[PDB]
C-alpha cells in the first residue's frame, strides 16, 4: 500500500457512491493496477469483497494484471481469458458470484 | 538496454544485427503470441542473460513493465508523443535504482525533422489542455 | 476552452505528474541523436 | 534535451579538375560565361555541345575529335565536362598518348583494348542459382566406376530440397571443402560453389573453431535472379582470351599464372561480335557506345597515327576525343617529319578540330575564384586580384596552385582567410617555369 493510492481510492469512493465514473490519469509507472485492485481491499461492504468485474486490456499487459491480482490481495477469484477458442470456451463456461474478476483484451 | 522501432521489417534487420553482433537479444511484435509476451518479459526481468530488448511502440510500448532496462533507443519518432513517452517510462519506472537515458536517432534534414517538429509541435499544444 | 476543459475533467481525473509521487528518482535524460544519411541512403532519398 | 552529432569520415580528396561538373551550357546549346564549373571557352563548349549530342545520338562509328590549344587552355578540362555531361551510365575511357608503349603487346593493339573499352554494354543476365544449408552430400559411382551423379540436401528458412547434379559440382564441393552443416551458394550458370560459412545452427558445437558462423539463407533453395550487369566489350574479349571461368583444372590456374595480356586475334572480336549482336536481338542487351578520350595524343608513335586511320573507320569504333597543347613538331618515329599538333595531316583530316584558346586576366580571375572556393579556402578581394596579377606576369596553373600554400600560411600565422601578404610572400618561396628559367638561364656555367 502506498498513501496517494489510498487518497485515490478515498476519491474513487465518492465518484462511485455518486454513480459517476473516472480517469486514473497519472504519468506511467505510479500504480493503475494497484489502485484499481484496491476498489476490493478498501471497500468492505461485500459488493467490493464477492461481486463480479471485468477488465478490458492491450493484450501485452494479460500476464502482469494476472500475476498483481496474485502479489496485492490474492483472496479474489480471478479468471484469465486469452488464447484458443478451446481454452477460451473452457473458461467462458465457468460463469454459467464466484467470479471476482476476468482478465481481458479488445480484440477478444 | 530497450529498442522500439515502427516496421516489423526494420525489427527483423535489428535482429539480423543482434544475430550478427553476439547481443543476447529477445523481441515482442504483433506477430507474438500472449504465451510470449508472458515468457519473453518474465526472462527480461529475473535475469542478466539478454543484453537488449527489440519492441514495436504499439505492441510492446504499452503495460510491459520492463524495469530491469537502463535506457532505451528510440530508432524510430512515431508522429505522435504519449506512444513514446508510454514506451519510455516502461523503463524510467518505479522500481528502479538508476537514471534512464532515451536516445531518439534521426536522420538530420531528409524527413524524420517533420516526425520530430509535429513531435515538439503537438508536445507543447498537448500540455494547455491539462496544465 | 482551456479553463472549461479544466473544470469539466477536475471533478473525474486524477493527474499528479512524476514528481509528486516520485519523489526521489531523477527524470531521463533525452538524447536526440543526428546521423547523416550513407552515401547509398542519400542516392536512394534523392531517387525519391 | 541533450544532443549527440558525429561524422568522423574524411572528405575526397580535391583534384585538379574536381570543380568541372558539366559543359554549362543552356538548352538552346549556346554556352552561359560560366556555370557547372567552367569558365569562358563559349566556342569549344559549344563545339562539346554538339559532341555531346553525338555520343547520346548513338548513330555514328569513329568520329573524332582534337581538341588543341596552348598549355592551360583548358583541353582536358573540356574533355573532363564531357565526361561529367554523359553521366556515369556511358563509359568514359581516359588514356594518355604515352600508354600505348607497353613492353606485354604491341602498340598497334593497346589502342585496340582502349577502342573496345570505349563500347559498353549493358546484359540482362538471368542467374539460377541454389543456396542453403547443406543437409546431405552423396556422390555416385557408375560403371566403366567414377564418380558420375552428386546428391545434395539443401535448407533454407523456406523448407528444404534435395537436389541432383554434375560430377563437375562434386569436384567443385570438393575443391571447397564443403561438408555437412556448411552454408552454400551455387550458380548452375557457371557451376560456381561459394562457401558463405557455417550455419548459425551450429555456432555453440565447439569452445574454439576458425569458422564464420553465418545466418541460415532466406526464400527457396533453387531460385532464378536478373542481374542488370554492366560490362564493355574489351570485357568479353580479354575473359574469353585467357580464361578463369568454369571450374576445371585449367580455368583454376589461368587464376594463378601471371596475368600477361595477349595479342587478341580479330576472328575473337568478330565471334564477340556475332555473339553480342544476338543477346541485342533477344532483348537482353543493350549496347552504350561512349567516348575513348586520349590526352596527350602528340605522342602516339606514327605507327600507331596511321593505325588510327583504320581504328576510326571501322562501323564498330566508339567516338574519340584527342587533346594537343603542342605547335608544329617533329611527328615521334618520323626522324624530321614535322606537321600541326603534332599529328599527321594524314589523321589530322579525320578530325574535327576544337580550337581552345588563351584566359583573358578577368577569366583567370573568375577561374581561381571557382577554383579557391572549390580547394575549401576564403581569400580576401585584394589578394585574389594580385592572383590574377600573377595571372598575366606567368599562367594561371601557377596561380591556381599559389592557393593552398596561401591557405596554409594563413592558418599557421592564425587567420581565417588569405590576405595579400600571404599571396605576396608564397610568391616569392615558389618559383614558376618563367622566372626559374631566368635564374637558371643567368647561373648556367653551374649545372
Ligand atoms: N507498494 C508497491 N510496492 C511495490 N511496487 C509497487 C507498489 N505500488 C506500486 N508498485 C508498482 O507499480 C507498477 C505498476 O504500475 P502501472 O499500474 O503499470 O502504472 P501505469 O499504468 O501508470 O504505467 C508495478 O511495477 C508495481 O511493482
Ligand atoms: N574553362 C575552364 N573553366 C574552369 N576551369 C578551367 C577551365 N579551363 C581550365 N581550367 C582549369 O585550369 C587548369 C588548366 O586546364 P587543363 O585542362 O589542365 O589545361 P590543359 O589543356 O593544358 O591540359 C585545370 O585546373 C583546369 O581544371
Amino acid at each position: 500500500l502506498k498513501g496517494y493510492q489510498l487518497k485515490g481510492m478515498n476519491w474513487l469512493a465518492n465518484l462511485y457512491e455518486q454513480g459517476i465514473n473516472g480517469i486514473l490519469a497519472d504519468e506511467m509507472g505510479l500504480g493503475k493496477t494497484v489502485q484499481s485492485i484496491a476498489l476490493l481491499a478498501h471497500l468492505a461492504e461485500r459488493e467490493n469483497i464477492w461481486g463480479p468485474f471485468l477488465i478490458i486490456s492491450p493484450a501485452s499487459t494479460l500476464n502482469n494484471w494476472h500475476q498483481e491480482f496474485t502479489r496485492f490481495v490474492p483472496k479474489f477469484k480471478v479468471l484469465p481469458y486469452w488464447g484458443n477458442p478451446h481454452d477460451r470456451k473452457v473458461i467462458r463456461r465457468f460463469w454459467s458470484a464466484p467470479f471476482h474478476v476476468v482478465i481481458t483484451s479488445y480484440q477478444l | 538496454v530497450l529498442i522500439y522501432s515502427q516496421m516489423t521489417r526494420m525489427i527483423d534487420l535489428l535482429e539480423e544485427y543482434m544475430v550478427y553482433r553476439k547481443h543476447t537479444y529477445m523481441r515482442l511484435d504483433g506477430s507474438s503470441k500472449i504465451s510470449e509476451r508472458r515468457d519473453m518479459v518474465a526472462d527480461f526481468q529475473n535475469r542478466n542473460d539478454i543484453f537488449v530488448f527489440l519492441l514495436s511502440t504499439r505492441a510492446g510500448g504499452l503495460g510491459i513493465n520492463l524495469t530491469a532496462a537502463d535506457t532505451v533507443i528510440f530508432y524510430d519518432s512515431d508522429w505522435n508523443p504519449t506512444v513514446d513517452q508510454q514506451a519510455m517510462d516502461r523503463a524510467h519506472r518505479l522500481g528502479q535504482t538508476k537514471q534512464v537515458t532515451v536516445y531518439r536517432l534521426i536522420c538530420k534534414g531528409t524527413i524524420e525533422e517533420r516526425i520530430l517538429q509535429r513531435a515538439k509541435e503537438k508536445s507543447e499544444i498537448q500540455r494547455m489542455v491539462i496544465s | 476552452q482551456l479553463s472549461r476543459l479544466h473544470m469539466i475533467l477536475k471533478p473525474f481525473m486524477l493527474r499528479r505528474i512524476k514528481k509528486d509521487v516520485e519523489n526521489e528518482l531523477s527524470d531521463k535524460i533525452e538524447i536526440l541523436m543526428y546521423c547523416q544519411l550513407t552515401s547509398r541512403q542519400k542516392l536512394l532519398y534523392q531517387a525519391l | 534535451k541533450i544532443e549527440e552529432v558525429k561524422s568522423t569520415t574524411k572528405t575526397q580528396r580535391i583534384a585538379s579538375h574536381s570543380h568541372v561538373k558539366g559543359l554549362g551550357l543552356d538548352e538552346s546549346g549556346l554556352a552561359k560565361q560560366a556555370a557547372s564549373g567552367l569558365v569562358g571557352q563559349e566556342n569549344a563548349r559549344e563545339a562539346c555541345g554538339v559532341i555531346v549530342e553525338l555520343i547520346k545520338s548513338k548513330k555514328m562509328a569513329g568520329r573524332a575529335v582534337l581538341l588543341a590549344g596552348p598549355p592551360g587552355t583548358g583541353k582536358t578540362a573540356l574533355a573532363l565536362a564531357i565526361a561529367q555531361e554523359l553521366g556515369s551510365k556511358v563509359p568514359f575511357c581516359p588514356m594518355v598518348g604515352s600508354e600505348v608503349y607497353s613492353t606485354e603487346i604491341k602498340k598497334t593493339e593497346v589502342l585496340m583494348e582502349n577502342f573496345r573499352r570505349a563500347i559498353g554494354l549493358r546484359i540482362k543476365e538471368t542467374k539460377e542459382v541454389y543456396e542453403g544449408e547443406v543437409t546431405e552430400l552423396t556422390p555416385c559411382e557408375t560403371e566403366n566406376k567414377t564418380i558420375s551423379h552428386v546428391i545434395i540436401g539443401l535448407k533454407t528458412a523456406k523448407g528444404t530440397k534435395q537436389l541432383k547434379l554434375d560430377p563437375s559440382i562434386f569436384e567443385s564441393l570438393q575443391k571447397e571443402r564443403v561438408e555437412a552443416g556448411d552454408v552454400i551458394y551455387i550458380e548452375a550458370n557457371s557451376g560456381a560453389v561459394k562457401r558463405q560459412g557455417r550455419c548459425d545452427t551450429y555456432a555453440t558445437e565447439f569452445d574454439l573453431e576458425a569458422e564464420e558462423y553465418v545466418p541460415l539463407p532466406k526464400g527457396d533453395v533453387h531460385k532464378k535472379k536478373e542481374i542488370i550487369q554492366d560490362v564493355t566489350l574489351h570485357d568479353l574479349d580479354v575473359a574469353n582470351a585467357r580464361p578463369q571461368g568454369g571450374q576445371d583444372i585449367l580455368s583454376m590456374m589461368g587464376q594463378l599464372m601471371k596475368p600477361k595480356k595477349t595479342e587478341i586475334t580479330d576472328k575473337l572480336r568478330g565471334e564477340i561480335n556475332k555473339v553480342v549482336n544476338k543477346y541485342i536481338d533477344q532483348g537482353i542487351a543493350e549496347l552504350v557506345p561512349g567516348v575513348l578520350f586520349v590526352d596527350e595524343v602528340h605522342m602516339l608513335d606514327i605507327e600507331c597515327f596511321t593505325y588510327l586511320h583504320r581504328a576510326l573507320e571501322s562501323s564498330i569504333a566508339p567516338i574519340v576525343i584527342f587533346a594537343s597543347n603542342r605547335g608544329n613538331c617533329v611527328i615521334r618515329g618520323t626522324e624530321d617529319i614535322t606537321s600541326p599538333h603534332g599529328i599527321p595531316l594524314d589523321l589530322l583530316d579525320r578530325v574535327m578540330i576544337i580550337r581552345t584558346m588563351l584566359y583573358t586576366p578577368q577569366e583567370m580571375k573568375q577561374i581561381i575564384k571557382i577554383r579557391a572556393q572549390t580547394e575549401g579556402i576564403n581569400i580576401s578581394e585584394e589578394a585574389l586580384n594580385h592572383l590574377g596579377e600573377i595571372g598575366t606576369k606567368t599562367t594561371l596553373r601557377y596561380s591556381v596552385q599559389l592557393l593552398t600554400p596561401a591557405n596554409l600560411l594563413a592558418k599557421i600565422n592564425g587567420k581565417d582567410s588569405i590576405e595579400k601578404e600571404h599571396v605576396e610572400e608564397i610568391s616569392e618561396l615558389f618559383y614558376d617555369a618563367k622566372s626559374s628559367a631566368k635564374i637558371l638561364a643567368d647561373q648556367q656555367d653551374k649545372y
